[PDB]
């Protein structure tokens, strides 16, 4: 009955249309992007044997005492939100993967997953991350994969108990997963030793990051001096870690304060490698970059050639011909450089409905004053656009910067950015201004997240915030104090396996109990919705992106074997009661769908 | 000459003004989750009455002030727009 | 060539890069060769950020001789155009050089073009650059010919295969062998 409800959902899609809401009306275009061809022989070896055959430790020193620089490919997870709206789907990206398997071994690790992809792909992408990361482990046996998970709360984007987060990250590596990221929204040091022991617990290299923010070469900068950012340092790495990196979502890294950083930090740990992630937002990351590869870096985050700058990472072709002359000597060739950032120039059109660009269009200077997030940016324009501020999209960033002075100057990454996003939001949808909406924030209704923020089960941040707001909002409310995990009731997820199995579960595996206990309902939908119009994620990403027209002849392979060739001959009208009529043709059999 | 074939178009939308304390408004367009009060019912100071919900969003409606309801605009599961009258509190 | 255009007498010298090749190395390299014989005269260069680093490179020939530097606004930046204003203006706050321009006045300058350039739909970098291509080493191609060249391929009608007309233009250069184009 599966080919049955594959033909009945494209029927739906070609009479009604997309499920998905479609931010820009553009129609993909008809250009197969071109698949390079592949040695026949298995992948090489890269740094995942090393592993495999040490501990972490040993991958560490690896990594330490290696000549040369190490590139973090980033044109999976970064490059999405960064330009797109995390809006990709899965069956075109395993269209590379044996060619980044052969001809890519001098790759360090790979960014499979994310938080906002499992959110995307229990929402919209009608997909399973689980499998997501499960087909893709057998198809590059080469390379070790890196994921970025927080602290406390692991998936979602409020606390979670501990147990929850423990059996999390026991099965993500059980998964076959390789590195583990943890990070949390504040400077809150309890919730980065939870992330990092649970990360050891796991067992595998624990990756310490740490947001960056503010000038550090600005002598008027006080709040966040060099000092604080080296004693927060020295507690990471009493902490215990194999890798420390530097979290840079803005971009604001200037390269006085690339070198300036990078000696400091190097001077006293001349041991550990070192991690640095940034977006060219300014423009000017390039150069930084270079500044910090000479100065002291180890790994450098770096898109590919069509999915940078804009928002996104800097490319691979600027970073390796710069790198010629030099004894960093990156060491990597470039006419596969070349093929692969002609690939997904070729699929980038096919996601055109939803692209930054549009809006974007430029370098756009004068973030400083912004201070927005690279991978916040365009999903703060796609929700505006939805509630019904795409017109006043300036207007609604305008209002960024007064609710980031409302709650002071803090750290803004994930929980830290949108519920600042819903200040600015709330702002311009009351049109109103910032002063005023200090004085009257008794009555006001103010959105709940922000409540919640202010009850402090996001953590205590390290500049405070103000009493007179926090007393207005807050009023009469039980307030929770310290780390709200430590006293979190842990939630206990075997009756989740029972309950489901009991409503709609037949062969419900533990991941999937571990994704219904994070997001139920959504969880949910996704599978009363799959079951009903059959298994997804098997046809080709443009046919269903575009499916707009009939006869045309489609194959549609859900199992190897079964070609499923769908021809759409003719559809009819309404007959009686608001139902239509198409005609499909199989492999070799008519079916007529209503 | 004034065309005949018009047909002005009638939309309802209870629009809540913004001079009369009394009258509520939407903080946000969406959809009512629930309604806390019934019509002719008690409300306080900072208690919420109504929950809103968007496609990533979440808001839950304080009251403005001390007294009755005296009728609910909206009663349940609607497409509510932004500032527009669904109770008002006496 | 330089020793003779100064015996010629001149007052000024330019540096011209269509294409954007100077890499950081060969930016200093270069200048301060040329600054050897000559910490007198007015240098000048002129490159277009077609690979996506010139910034890198720009700041490096500023470090090392150069006089003079032309940079773009930001909105008109990027992509094939010269590199942006705001770089410029940001990196040289703690730094010697000391543009010491108002970068307040440069973002509404450039909010500017951002609003005007949306009428000019017509003329534009489009789909064929949504992001700044490198393989402009394997192309040799001019960055203010681009738009020019799609424009005249469109004209008798290869725009659809615009993309074979630029891998041709390698082959070109071959056959009539290595020169300056300008
Ligand atoms: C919902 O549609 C998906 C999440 C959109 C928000 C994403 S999540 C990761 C980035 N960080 C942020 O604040 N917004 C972006
Ligand atoms: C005709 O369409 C206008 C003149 C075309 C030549 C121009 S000159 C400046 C650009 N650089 C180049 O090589 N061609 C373009």
């Amino acid at each position: 009955n599966r080919a049955q409800k594959l033909l009945h959902y494209l029927g739906h899609v070609m009479v009604n249309g997309p499920t998905t809401p479609i931010p820009v009306k553009a129609s993909p275009s008809p250009t197969d992007p071109v698949v390079p061809a592949v040695p026949i022989g298995p992948p090489p070896a890269g740094f995942r044997d090393i592993l495999l055959r040490e501990g972490p430790e040993g991958f560490a020193r690896a990594v330490r005492n290696h000549p040369g620089l190490l590139l973090m490919d980033t044109t999976f997870r970064d490059a999405h939100q960064s330009l797109l709206a995390t809006r990709v789907r899965t069956h075109d990206l395993k269209k590379i993967a044996p060619y980044v398997a052969h001809n890519f071994s001098k790759l360090f690790s790979m960014e499979n997953w994310g938080g906002a992809t499992f959110d995307v792909a229990m929402r919209f992408l009608y997909e399973c991350p689980w499998r997501r990361l499960q087909e893709l482990r057998e198809l590059i046996p080469n390379i070790p994969f890196q994921m970025l998970l927080r602290g406390a709360n692991a998936v979602g984007y409020t606390n979670y108990p501990d147990n929850v987060v423990f059996k999390f990250c026991e099965v993500a590596k059980e998964n076959g997963m390789d590195v583990f990221r943890v990070f949390d929204s504040l400077n809150y040091l309890p919730n980065m030793l939870l992330g990092m022991e649970a990360a050891g617990s796991a067992g595998g290299v624990v990756e310490a990051a740490i947001s960056y923010t503010g000038d550090v070469a600005d002598p008027s900068r006080t709040k966040y001096s060099l000092q604080y950012y080296m004693g927060l340092a020295e507690e990471l790495v009493r902490a215990g870690t194999h890798i420390l990196c530097i979290k840079d979502m803005a971009g604001l890294l200037k390269p006085t304060a690339c070198t300036m950083l990078v000696s400091s930090l190097r001077d006293r740990f001349p041991d550990l490698p070192l991690h640095i992630h940034t977006h060219d937002t300014s423009g000017a990351g390039v150069a930084a970059m270079l500044a910090c590869a000479q100065a002291g870096a180890d790994v450098v985050d770096v898109a590919a050639d069509s999915m940078s700058g804009m928002t996104s990472q800097p490319s691979m072709g600027a970073l390796v011909a710069c790198t010629r002359g030099t004894p960093l000597d990156t060491e990597v060739p470039m006419e596969r450089v070349f093929d692969y950032s002609e690939y997904w120039e070729g699929a980038r059109g096919l996601y055109a409905a939803f692209d930054c660009t549009a809006t974007m269009k430029s370098g756009n200077s004068d973030v400083y004053e912004n201070e927005i997030p690279g991978g916040q940016y365009t999903n703060l324009h796609f929700q505006a656009h939805s509630m019904g501020l795409g017109s006043k999209f300036k207007e609604v960033k305008k209002a960024y910067v007064e609710a980031n002075q409302m709650l002071g100057d803090l750290i803004k990454v994930t929980p830290s950015s949108k519920i600042v996003g819903d200040l600015a939001q709330f702002m311009v949808q009351n049109g109103l201004s910032r002063a005023e909406a200090e004085a009257q924030a008794e009555e006001l209704s103010f959105p709940r997240s922000v409540v919640e923020f202010l009850q402090g089960y996001i953590g205590v941040p390290h500049g405070g915030f103000p009493e007179p707001f926090r007393s207005k909002v807050l009023k009469d409310l039980p307030r929770v104090e310290g780390r709200p995990g430590a006293s979190l009731p842990p939630l206990d997820l075997q009756a989740l396996e029972k309950e489901l199995v009991d409503r709609h579960g037949e062969e419900v595996t533990p991941e999937d109990v571990l994704s219904a206990a994070m997001y139920p309902d959504v969880f949910a939908h996704f599978k009363d919705f799959t079951a009903t119009f059959g298994p997804l994620d098997s046809l080709n990403t443009r046919l269903f992106l575009q499916g707009p027209k009939i006869a045309e002849e489609f194959e549609v392979e859900l199992e190897r074997g079964k070609t499923l060739h769908i021809k759409a001959l003719a559809v009819s009208d309404l007959n009686r009661a608001g139902q239509r009529q198409v005609f499909f043709e199989l492999n070799g059999q008519l079916r007529s769908i209503l | 000459v004034k065309d005949t074939q018009a047909m002005k178009e009638m939309h309802f939308h209870p629009k809540a003004l913004k001079d009369v304390k009394g009258q509520i408004g939407a903080p946000m367009p969406g959809k009512v989750i629930d309604i806390k009060v019934v019509a002719g019912a008690k409300v306080a100071k900072g208690q919420p009455l109504c929950v809103l919900s968007a496609m990533k969003m979440e808001t839950v409606v304080t009251s403005p002030m001390e007294g009755t309801v005296r009728k609910v605009h909206v009663t349940k599961d609607m497409t509510l727009e932004g500032d527009d009258l669904i109770l008002e509190i006496e």
